[PDB]
């Protein structure tokens, strides 16, 4: 037996972490952009797979 | 006025280990057939409870105060309808706020107020011929009642109160809690006839009636009912006639439980 | 009372958007609200009919386009990731 | 496949479709 | 960013001659409507029937002392009927009783 799959992921960063909440999406946008990094591994993560 | 009925002998009491009952819902919600963990207060499998037996015929009358340790577990089987209530408070006197439960042939009394308990309380209870039933007018438990703060009223919630001469078929258990102002009841009614004192546990408990009030309760007491004796030729009695009853005492404990919920909504079973 | 639509809800003193709907669920007298594992509200009792009803929460999901190539065409054709086709054209 | 099995979409987080589905593999 | 969704890409990533295959610009999110839906059901409101349409009331040196719990006290009955003489509240603001 060899694994060769598995379900590939990817989040909503923005709603996971400041859960929809005006304010609180205005300040996450003065800590960088990890956001949009995240989300590129993870898709980089599942064209991969 | 009071009735003074006390044993002079004080009995030790006797012991009998608990082996899976006392379990309760921790919330009002549901969940659909997942296993599922939780932190709060309840009974260990194997507690070694209390057990009290009172017998009539020779005979054994005492009723003692016991703690209430942040929650209580009562279960009884009961056949002549002798248990009635309880009664719960922290100086059971005048002096303070005290909490009243009792249960009539009619409905269910809940009263708060500063009641003010006997050495010995019980219910009295006697017949009318004219009437041809019996009544409860005479509240012996109580000598007087004031500053009335809370009262709340809910139907019967399992059996009818009459006077009859049955056999042991069915067990009552219930679990007391008291938290951030409010007092909580827990019942389940479950026939069983067999010899021994407790079932395997299957069955958990369920939710009857929230009571949020603001008091302090530190120990409680149980309530018994008396029946006025009426003298065949050849009968003798010391007033007050009752027919044996017994009961056992459970203590709540800080534990962290793992739950088995079903599809319908029923904890099948659960572990320590 | 509002049914089948993407609405907020409060209930007993709780919180939640989605779509409410009619639920096959059989609840006992003291359930109030349904609760899933990884602890999210999935169901809960009307109060006043005395109604279970089921919970979904707002179709979220990412947007996503296709395209053949700058410089070879300006057509571009567009995909939505996990929505149903009934409730697209809500995006304005 | 019948001996194999344990998610659906909850707040935020998403699940796509494999490239390859079970037939054509 | 708001012209066509190749626009909008064009900003994901930078460069204005995006290559062809697939690309993640955003996310969609529905929006709903607000209502605060369904509040629990009510039992009995406040007994005040008894307490302002009594037939007799008591003398000052015996008055009456009356308990309201349990129940849903309803004082827009009380302040929006022109019936009574005087009406003052201290320290509390009876609207929003
Ligand atoms: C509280 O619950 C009662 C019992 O369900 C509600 O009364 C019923 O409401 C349904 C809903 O449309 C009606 O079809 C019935 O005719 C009602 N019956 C009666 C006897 O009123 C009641 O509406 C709920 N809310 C309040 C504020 O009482
Ligand atoms: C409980 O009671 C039984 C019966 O006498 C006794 O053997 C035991 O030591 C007691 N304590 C525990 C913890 O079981
Ligand atoms: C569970 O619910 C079903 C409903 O179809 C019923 O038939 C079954 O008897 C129930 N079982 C228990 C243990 O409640
Ligand atoms: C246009 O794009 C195609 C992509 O296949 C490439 O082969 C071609 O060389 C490009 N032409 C120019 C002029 O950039
Ligand atoms: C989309 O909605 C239609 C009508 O509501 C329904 O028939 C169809 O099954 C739905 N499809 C999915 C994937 O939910
Ligand atoms: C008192 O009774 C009168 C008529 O008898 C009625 O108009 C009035 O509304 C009642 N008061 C309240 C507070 O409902």
């Amino acid at each position: 037996i060899l694994p060769v799959s598995m379900t590939k992921t990817s989040v909503d960063c923005t709603m996971y972490i400041c859960g929809d909440s005006t304010e609180c999406s205005n300040l996450l946008l003065q800590y960088g952009s990890f956001c949009t990094q995240l989300n590129r591994a993870l898709t980089g993560i599942a064209v991969e797979q | 006025q009071c009735v003074n009925l006390t044993t002079r002998t004080q009995l030790p009491p006797a012991y009998t280990n608990s082996f899976t009952r006392g379990v309760y819902y921790p919330d009002k919600v549901f969940r659909s057939s997942v296993l599922h963990s939780t932190q709060d207060l309840f009974l260990p499998f194997f507690s070694n409870v209390t057990w009290f037996h009172a017998i009539h015929v020779t005979k054994r009358f005492d009723n003692p105060v016991l703690p209430f340790n942040d929650g209580v577990y009562f279960a009884s089987t009961e056949k002549s309808n002798i248990i009635r209530g309880w009664i719960f408070g922290t100086t059971l006197d005048s002096k303070t706020q005290s909490l009243l439960i009792v249960n009539n042939a009619t409905n269910v009394v809940i009263k708060v107020c500063e009641f003010q308990f006997c050495n010995d309380p019980f219910l009295g209870v006697y017949y009318h011929k004219n009437n041809k039933s019996w009544m409860e007018s005479e509240f012996r438990v109580y000598s007087s009642a004031n500053n009335c703060t809370f009262e709340y009223v809910s139907q019967p919630f399992l059996m009818d109160l009459e006077g009859k001469q049955g056999n042991f078929k069915n067990l009552r258990e219930f679990v007391f809690k008291n938290i951030d102002g409010y007092f909580k009841i827990y019942s389940k009614h479950t026939p069983i006839n067999l010899v021994r004192d407790l079932p395997q546990g299957f069955s958990a408990l369920e939710p009857l009636v929230d009571l949020p009030i603001g008091i302090n309760i530190t120990r409680f007491q149980t309530l018994l009912a008396l029946h006025r004796s009426y003298l065949t030729p050849g009968d003798s009695s010391s007033g007050w006639t009752a027919g044996a009853a017994a009961y056992y005492v459970g203590y709540l404990q800080p534990r962290t439980f793992l739950l088995k919920y079903n599809e319908n909504g029923t904890i099948t079973d659960a572990v320590d | 009372l509002v049914k089948n639509k993407c609405v907020n809800f409060n209930f007993n003193g709780l919180t939640g958007t989605g779509v409410l709907t009619e639920s096959n669920k059989k609840f006992l007298p003291f359930q109030q609200f349904g609760r899933d594992i990884a602890d999210t509200t999935d169901a809960v009792r009307d109060p006043q009919t005395l109604e279970i009803l089921d919970i979904t929460p707002c179709s979220f999901g990412g947007v996503s386009v296709i395209t053949p190539g700058t410089n070879t065409s300006n057509q571009v054709a567009v995909l939505y990731q996990d929505v149903n086709c009934t409730e697209v054209p809500v995006a304005i | 496949f019948n001996k194999v099995t344990l998610a659906q979409k909850f707040n935020g987080l998403t699940v796509l479709p494999p490239l390859l589905t079970d037939e054509m593999i | 960013c708001a012209l066509d969704p190749l626009s909008e890409t064009k900003c994901t990533l930078k460069s204005f001659t995006v290559e062809k295959g697939i690309y993640q610009t955003s996310n969609f999110r529905v929006q709903p409507t607000e209502s605060i839906v369904r509040f629990p059901n009510i039992t009995n409101l406040c007994p005040f029937g008894e307490v302002f349409n009594a037939t007799r009331f008591a003398s000052v040196y015996a008055w009456n002392r009356k308990r309201i719990s349990n129940c849903v006290a309803d004082y827009s009955v009380l302040y929006n009927s022109a019936s009574f003489s005087t009406f003052k509240c201290y320290g509390v603001s009876p609207t929003k009783l």
